[PDB]
């Protein structure tokens, strides 16, 4: 087992083979020999969610990703920082599924986005479709 | 935790532009257009990210039709290392192009080139394979003729067989041929040099396939031979499969199964690894003349004038295709169509998706009948853009729907 | 008659 240290300070015991699915955590282990591994960019709440995903590794992922967009955004960032390609892939595909098959207005409404085109600019981009 | 979050704005704001581009790269065309109109920053991300270029490249990577047009039309020159808007304006032109190609297939609109093989004595072309550079063809006059795909001229005559060349396949290194003289021969695909001859079968070698170190051959002598090819000059017999009660007219295989079909009216399935019999596909009322196998799909053509589709795992016949007026002598399929040729010189185009949907009525299944041969159609190969077929009439036809 | 490429169950 290897101790992972979240930005808060809470220490988590994780099996080395789960931890080492992240190339980032593997490099800190294998090349710099750090124990524990401080992780200043991932707090405890998101870290527990990622560790949960790593142990299990989709229908399970869809249920795991039934969270607010703020948490999904934090999950994308943690997966990027830790370089867990599988989770970054599952989070990005989830965001793309929230975009596809919708009008611009439903996308705006989905994500709380203000339309900031000028009238002139919108007519031009629309003509080019 | 925030309730909502503009992923596509927030990620670049944080110096993570590539993640935002990757999210958007999963969109289909129409959703990518929608994303463009979400807001100014979304538009900038799609434009600076070259997403339309990235979208066309993903299609070319995943669809041989898109790959074929990229090469044939030349816009492929701009792909894989002209601004983003160029790719945005190109995308609909490609869509319309696909539509016109699909219409030409559905309506039978094509141009035709005809090679007269000019066989001096025994007329007819039993077999063929082609690429963008060449057509390699096997002839009843005992030769292999290699034709230039572009100029239609004869570039090489390969002699050595003492009877008709009934079957052939080639790859990047070799041509392998089977003959009425009961031998299999191996030729250098570049120089034509005869490299090996296999003496095994007691009667005409009617079909063969090989790929990635193994070959299957089958014979009028009612047997199948399984070969290991360590090299063009080191080919060893691994096993002989027997169980068919008449000539084995065709064989196909992949990593799961070997599939053979016979005058004995049956298709037999064998485990490629073990060479053990697995199952018999029954159902045709007469001998089977032709077959193709890929994935889970077996397609067979028979003397009973029908085509049958089969799933390989359970052996069920999924569909009987009626319409040919004579023996179905060759058949191929891809992801969209079946193409079959018959003893009356006619070629039929079938909608394979429709055929695999048991709701579709039979009369809607044959899209077109193509009538340009004056003798039995012995072999054909096709792709998204064309059919190449050959006949007892001593001609090779290229039917071009682009 | 048939072409040399294929054969039936005859003998
Ligand atoms: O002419 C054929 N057959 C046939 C004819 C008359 C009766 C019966 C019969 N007798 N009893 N029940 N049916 C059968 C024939 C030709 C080619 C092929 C093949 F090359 F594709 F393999 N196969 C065939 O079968």
């Amino acid at each position: 087992s290897i101790k992972l240290q979240s930005s808060d300070g809470e220490i988590f015991e994780v099996d080395v083979e789960i931890a080492k699915q992240s190339v980032t955590i593997k490099t800190m282990l294998e090349d710099l020999g750090m124990d524990p591994v401080p992780l200043p960019n991932v707090n405890a709440a998101i870290l527990k969610k990622v560790i949960q995903w790593c142990t299990h590794h989709p229908v399970w992922d869809q249920e795991f990703l039934k969270v607010d967009q703020g948490t999904l955004f934090e999950l994308i960032l943690a997966a990027n920082y830790l370089d867990i390609k599988g989770l970054l892939d599952v989070t990005c595909k989830t965001v793309a599924n929230m975009i596809k098959g919708k009008t611009p207005e439903e996308i705006r409404k989905t994500f709380n986005i203000k339309n900031d085109f000028t009238e002139e600019e919108e007519a031009q981009v629309r003509k080019e479709n | 935790s925030m309730l909502q979050r503009d992923f596509i704005t927030a990620l670049p704001a944080r110096g993570l532009d590539h993640i935002a581009e990757n999210i958007l790269s999963y969109l289909d065309a129409k959703s990518l257009c929608a994303a463009e109109l979400v807001c100014k920053e979304w538009y900038r991300v799609t434009s600076d990210g070259m997403l339309w270029k990235k979208l066309i490249e993903r299609m070319v990577r995943t669809d041989s039709l898109w790959r074929g047009l990229a090469e044939r039309r030349g816009w492929g020159q701009y792909l894989f290392k002209p601004p983003n808007s160029f790719y945005r304006a190109l995308y609909p032109k490609i869509i319309q192009d696909i539509e016109t190609i699909e219409s030409n297939w559905r309506c039978g609109r094509h141009s035709l080139q005809r090679i007269h093989c000019r066989s001096e004595t025994s007329k007819g072309v039993y077999c063929l394979q082609y690429d963008d550079q060449k057509i390699v063809s096997g002839l009843r006059d005992n030769t292999i003729k290699i034709w230039d795909k572009n100029t239609l001229e004869c570039k090489r005559i390969l002699t050595g067989h003492t009877g008709s060349v009934l079957c052939l396949q080639y790859d990047e290194r070799v041509i392998i041929t089977g003959s009425s003289d009961s031998t299999v021969r191996v030729w250098d695909v570049n120089t034509g040099e005869m490299l090996n001859t296999l003496i095994h079968h007691c009667e005409a070698v009617l079909h063969l396939r090989f790929n990635n170190g193994m070959m299957v051959t089958c014979s009028k002598d009612r047997s199948i031979a399984v070969w290991d090819m360590a090299s063009p000059t080191d080919i060893t017999l691994r096993r002989v499969l027997v169980g068919h009660r008449a000539a084995v007219n065709v064989v196909d295989f992949d990593d799961k199964y070997i599939v053979s079909a016979s005058g004995d009216r049956t298709i037999k399935v064998w485990n490629t690894s073990t060479c053990e019999f697995v199952r018999t596909l029954n159902g045709h009322k007469r001998g089977i003349a032709c077959l193709q196998y890929r994935d889970r799909l077996v397609v067979s053509g028979s003397s009973d004038n029908t085509i049958r589709l089969w799933d390989i795992e359970c052996g069920a016949c999924l569909r009987v295709l009626e319409g040919h007026e004579e023996l179905v002598r060759c058949i191929r399929f891809d992801n969209k169509r079946i193409v079959s040729g018959a003893y009356d010189g006619k070629i039929k185009v079938w909608d394979l998706v429709a055929a695999l949907d048991p709701r579709a009525p039979a009369g809607t299944l044959c899209l077109r009948t193509l009538v340009e041969h004056s003798g039995r159609v012995f072999r054909l190969q096709f792709d998204e853009f064309q059919i190449v077929s050959s006949s007892h009439d001593d001609t090779i036809l290229i039917w071009d729907f682009l | 008659y048939l072409d040399s490429g294929i054969h039936s169950g005859a003998t």
